[PDB]
RNA sequence: CUGGUCCACCCGUGACGCUGAGGCGCGAAAGCGUGGGGAGCAAACCGGAUUAGAUACCCGGGUAGUCCACGCCCUAAACGAUGCGCGCUAGGUCUCUGGGUCUCCUGGGGGCCGAAGCUAACGCGUUAAGCGCGCCGCCUGGGGAGUACGGCCGCAAGGCU
RNA sequence: UAGCGCCGGCCAACUCCGUGCCAGCAGCCGCGGUAAUACGGAGGGCGCGAGCGUUACCCGGAUUCACUGGGCGUAAAGGGCGUGUAGGCGGCCUGGGGCGUCCCAUGUGAAAGACCACGGCUCAACCGUGGGGGAGCGUGGGAUACGCUCAGGCUAGACGG
């Protein structure tokens, strides 16, 4: 399920922004432009999934951790379909290192899911309704997907550390395993499980996430074919 | 000399029960048993937190005071077991129990060591058939310790005898009774004698 | 549940236009005696607050002292910035000989027997921490052998 | 170039807080006598005696510890120290009671000696001492 | 007329090397001596103003000196407040000058941010303040004081210790 | 016969009057200006105990002259810069010598004392007996890794075409 083909949707790339600490993960550059050795790829990739499918078998969490444009939607979706914890927008601090506290930012969440629910006085002041309601779209717009994680992760999943290190960092202390994909401009070493890929381009980022999820149903109860794909 | 002053402060002070004198401190008409807190005009105030030092300088003074020796006569012993081999703490405290008077009282001869010196100073006490008036012999194992055939007409080693015939005496220790002749049969270990000490603490302090 | 120790507490001070308003700090240590030990430092607007934080710390810092006989394996020597600590390997007669601070830290830790020394810098916070990674780096014949 | 030995030891302390999978020594007798004491108790892991654009070296393979979690996961050191002792500033000799034992018996002190360089407890079997050529752990 | 220096080719000598108490030479400005020179500027100086005062800051003049030659003088925030040589330890961007194959690669300098590491912090980081080896100088609270005494140097002011 | 020091922190041990930057304590930081745990007295308490305290001087703490075992960008400390004597130091390989260096043997290293065991003054202090070592240098033998020296090669530092 590995495939090997996908040498024909990411295949690399990043300028001389590169980090020293990533050349055992490239072959070359012919084209100005860092070239990540795809043999390694896989065997990374045959090492990284022996530990995803594992925790899927196994029952644990998984957060998926995607803030670019790019990777700014394909995140909603293979992570739905793994139907698991997920942080579409902005990287809220401490939203490991503090958990106990973040979380309780969603029972307000919740909360308004009750109220908003309906009635309990819609005899609130109209300035009330408008204003909760944004709060609550805010609230929504950020918490949606992880307000499925009711506690702490038994690992997480990246898309571009160097972008999360934020990120990268609560877990690590965590002790929180950390898997991820990256191109050559992320700190490998930082990484507890790698998929060392382009970061940017959606086609690549599909890839994983999509096959990655397909090994979580493929032993988190059945398994499916298609998913969604915009070209 | 020794102290040989006021003694219930002594307990008072500490917050423990030394029996410095025999009978009474088993009464109830103890001060412990009555006033267990400081002697003095500040005694029932609300205690201070006790500097780590101030601790160290307690346990001392505590089994410093329970024999009644001179602070120096107790440096002597700790300079001698320290520079003496092994755990300075056993050896110096089956130094220090070694002690003529101790052992006389350990040997019920009388309630307190303050008697026990006294009759060892006043040398109504023999050994290996001598008669010492030292109340600071280093008594050794194979030591025959007997009363002074002279004194073992007197009233008070008896009453103070009489209460021991099968009393429970220390490990290394004998009392063929009427004879009025014990023997010192071994050197202790800690566990030997459970002090209301924490030996260590007193290492600690002339660490300084 | 373990054994708590306040190795040290300050009010510090803060400038502000019609006065200097304070804040307390905790030195706090907390050991079994059985190679277990934790050191967190404690803040708080009041005394005992800050304490009670720092034991919230002192048992989410810990570490493992493979302990031996009462001393310790091998005589470290770590300098934090300043502060330089050395511990020794003691025997059984010996007895802690440090000072409170390491002491107390080491007290905790179970260690009955070990030689010691500060120097430079010999503040009780800096002092604190390298002493407790002078632990964080002791090792064994087993983890010795181990590693080759 | 003062001292090649105090430098042979300085590259490999160089490496090793690096994490390289070997570096390379210009060679000679001496360094690899050393060396090969430094597998023989497991600090490294080998030298092979290789050869630069027409010089001889000693490309030492070396050897750390297992990679960790917490944030610093970077794997431990074997030869957590290395240190030169006897230097051509201060030759340092011993006679054989007075050979020190590295770290409470956790590290070693390589010796030059009439009988081929040892290590701290080699010498002590062997009755004899000798220019401390160092001490590492 | 002359010095140092870099790159290439890898031709020759084959450890001939680094450091360097002493010694010696160089040493911006001011200053000194002798003889020139003297437009602009400009200590002291005179004058006019501001000020309570203004022996100053601003303005009008103006002497030495700043310029040349030969002698001294030998100090300084003479600073990178960082001694010199060598070896080891990610890189990124800019710039000077070389060599190549001319995309780019490699040598030598000049800046910048930054790996690990150091550091009391501010900070440094292949131009180290990082891990090291060698050698010289140097520090040991502040002031008194770079003063006194002696000795050396100097025409003197003054310098060194 | 019981006397002395101490009781703000260091540093164990608390209140009351007198006093009011006065009379006074003080080894350092500092106490006193009408509510002094800091002077004086008293009560009480802390520590030793025929002793208790002070002064003086020595080592210690002082890692503060740093061999163990420190340091020189801004905290005190890089010489203004070079050249070069003495000296210190010195890259790869082979052989001889055996200076340092290492091992063994051996003579000296008096006794007293220090250290362990025990024995006599009723203990101890004191003294006796036996036991157990070294550094250092003198004599003989040995080994040769590093330092050195004598000799032969090399070219990775330097110098040169
Ligand atoms: S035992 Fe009781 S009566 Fe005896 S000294 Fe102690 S407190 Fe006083
Ligand atoms: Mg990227
Ligand atoms: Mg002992
Ligand atoms: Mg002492
Ligand atoms: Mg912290
Ligand atoms: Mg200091
Ligand atoms: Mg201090
Ligand atoms: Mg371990
Ligand atoms: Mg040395
Ligand atoms: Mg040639
Ligand atoms: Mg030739
Ligand atoms: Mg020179
Ligand atoms: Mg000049
Ligand atoms: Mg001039
Ligand atoms: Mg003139
Ligand atoms: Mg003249
Ligand atoms: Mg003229
Ligand atoms: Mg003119
Ligand atoms: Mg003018
Ligand atoms: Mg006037
Ligand atoms: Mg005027
Ligand atoms: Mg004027
Ligand atoms: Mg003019
Ligand atoms: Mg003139
Ligand atoms: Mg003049
Ligand atoms: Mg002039
Ligand atoms: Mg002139
Ligand atoms: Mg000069
Ligand atoms: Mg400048
Ligand atoms: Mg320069
Ligand atoms: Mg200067
Ligand atoms: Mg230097
Ligand atoms: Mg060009
Ligand atoms: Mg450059
Ligand atoms: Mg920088
Ligand atoms: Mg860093
Ligand atoms: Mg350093
Ligand atoms: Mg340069
Ligand atoms: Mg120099
Ligand atoms: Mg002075
Ligand atoms: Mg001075
Ligand atoms: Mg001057
Ligand atoms: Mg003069
Ligand atoms: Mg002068
Ligand atoms: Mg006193
Ligand atoms: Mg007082
Ligand atoms: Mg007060
Ligand atoms: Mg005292
Ligand atoms: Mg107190
Ligand atoms: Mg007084
Ligand atoms: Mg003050
Ligand atoms: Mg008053
Ligand atoms: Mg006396
Ligand atoms: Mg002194
Ligand atoms: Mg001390
Ligand atoms: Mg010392
Ligand atoms: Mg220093
Ligand atoms: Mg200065
Ligand atoms: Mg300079
Ligand atoms: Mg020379
Ligand atoms: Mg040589
Ligand atoms: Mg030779
Ligand atoms: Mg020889
Ligand atoms: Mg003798
Ligand atoms: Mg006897
Ligand atoms: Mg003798
Ligand atoms: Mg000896
Ligand atoms: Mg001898
Ligand atoms: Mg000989
Ligand atoms: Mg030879
Ligand atoms: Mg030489
Ligand atoms: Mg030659
Ligand atoms: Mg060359
Ligand atoms: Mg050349």
């Amino acid at each position: 399920v590995k495939e090997l083909l996908e040498a024909g949707v990411h295949f690399g790339h990043e300028r001389k922004r590169w980090n020293p600490k990533f050349a055992r993960y490239i072959y070359a550059e012919r084209n100005g432009i860092h070239i990540i050795d795809l043999q390694k790829t896989m065997e990374e990739l045959e090492r990284t999934f022996r530990f995803i499918e594992d925790l899927a078998m196994r029952g644990g969490t998984i957060l998926f951790v995607g803030t670019k444009k790019q990777a700014q939607d394909i995140v909603r979706m293979e992570a739905e379909r793994a139907g698991m914890p997920y942080v579409n927008q902005r990287w809220l601090g401490g939203m490991l290192t503090n958990f106990k506290t973040i979380s309780q930012r969603v029972h307000r969440l919740e909360e308004l899911e009750a109220l908003f629910a309906s009635p309990e006085i819609e005899e609130r002041p109209k300035k009330e309704q408008v204003r909760l309601k944004h709060e609550l779209e805010r609230l929504q717009k950020y918490l949606s997907g992880f307000r499925l994680l009711k506690r702490l992760p038994d690992a997480i999943f990246v898309v571009d550390p160097t972008k999360e290190a934020i990120a990268v960092r609560e877990a690590r202390k965590l002790f929180i395993p950390v898997i991820a994909l990256a191109d050559t401009d992320s700190d490998p070493d930082l990484v507890d499980y790698i998929i060392p890929g382009n970061d940017d381009a959606i086609r690549s980022i599909q890839l994983i996430l999509s096959r990655a999820v397909d090994l979580i149903i493929q032993a988190r109860g059945g398994v499916v074919e298609p998913s969604p794909s915009y070209a | 000399g020794r102290y040989i002053g006021p003694v219930c402060r002594l307990c008072r002070r500490e917050g423990v029960k030394l029996y410095l004198k025999g009978e009474r401190c088993y009464s109830p008409k103890c001060a412990m048993e009555r006033r267990p807190y400081p002697p003095g005009q500040h005694g029932q105030k609300r205690a201070r937190r006790p500097s780590d030092y101030a601790v160290r300088l307690r346990e001392k003074q505590k089994l410093r005071r329970i024999y009644g020796i001179s602070e120096r006569q107790f440096r002597n012993l700790f300079e001698e077991a320290s520079k003496k081999k092994g755990v300075t703490g056993s050896v110096f405290l089956g130094l220090l129990e070694s002690r003529l008077d101790n052992v006389v009282y350990r040997l019920g001869f009388a309630v307190s060591r303050r008697q026990a010196r006294q009759l060892v100073r006043h040398g109504h006490i023999t050994v290996n058939g001598r008669r010492v008036d030292l109340p600071s012999y280093r008594v050794r194992p194979g030591d025959e310790i007997a009363v002074a055939e002279k004194s073992r007409n007197l009233e008070l080693i008896r009453q103070n005898l009489e209460a021991m015939k099968g009393r429970k005496v220390g490990p290394w220790l004998s009392l063929d009774v009427e004879g009025m002749k014990g023997k010192f049969l071994r050197l202790p270990d800690r566990e030997d004698l459970a002090l209301p000490v924490n030996e260590q603490l007193v290492i600690e302090f002339y660490s300084r | 549940d373990f054994e708590e120790k306040m190795i040290l507490i300050r009010r510090t001070a803060r400038m502000q236009a019609g006065g200097r308003r304070f804040r307390f700090g905790a030195l706090v240590v907390v050991g079994d005696r059985q190679g277990r030990v934790g050191l967190g430092f404690g803040k708080a607007p009041e005394v005992p607050l800050a304490v009670q934080k720092a034991g919230y710390y002192a048992r989410r810092n810990m570490v493992e002292v493979p302990l031996q006989n009462g001393t310790i394996p091998h005589e470290i020597e770590v300098e934090f910035g300043a502060s330089k600590i050395v511990l020794k390997p003691a025997a059984p007669g010996t007895g802690v000989i440090a000072g409170a601070v390491p002491r107390a830290i080491l007290e905790l830790a179970g260690v009955t027997d070990i030689l010691t020394k500060e120097l430079g810098s010999r503040n009780p916070i800096n002092i604190a921490y390298a002493t407790m990674e002078a632990l964080r780096q002791l090792r064994t014949k087993a983890d010795v052998e181990r590693l080759r | 170039l003062t001292d090649p030995i105090a430098d042979m030891l300085t590259r490999i302390r160089n490496a090793t807080r690096v994490y390289k999978e070997s570096t390379d020594v210009p060679a000679s007798r001496f360094k690899e006598e050393i060396l090969r004491i430094l597998a023989r108790e497991g600090f490294i892991k080998g030298y092979e005696r290789v050869d630069v654009d027409g010089k001889p070296y000693l490309r030492v393979y070396l050897k750390y510890g297992p990679r960790r979690q917490g944030p610093d996961p970077r794997p431990e050191q074997v030869i957590h120290h290395i240190r030169r002792i006897s230097k051509p500033g201060r030759r340092v000799y011993v006679g054989v009671k007075e050979i020190p034992r590295v770290r409470r018996g956790l590290g070693i002190a390589i010796l030059s000696t009439s009988k081929g360089v040892l290590t701290d407890r080699e010498a002590r079997k062997l009755g004899v001492g000798g220019e401390l050529i160092c001490e590492v752990w």
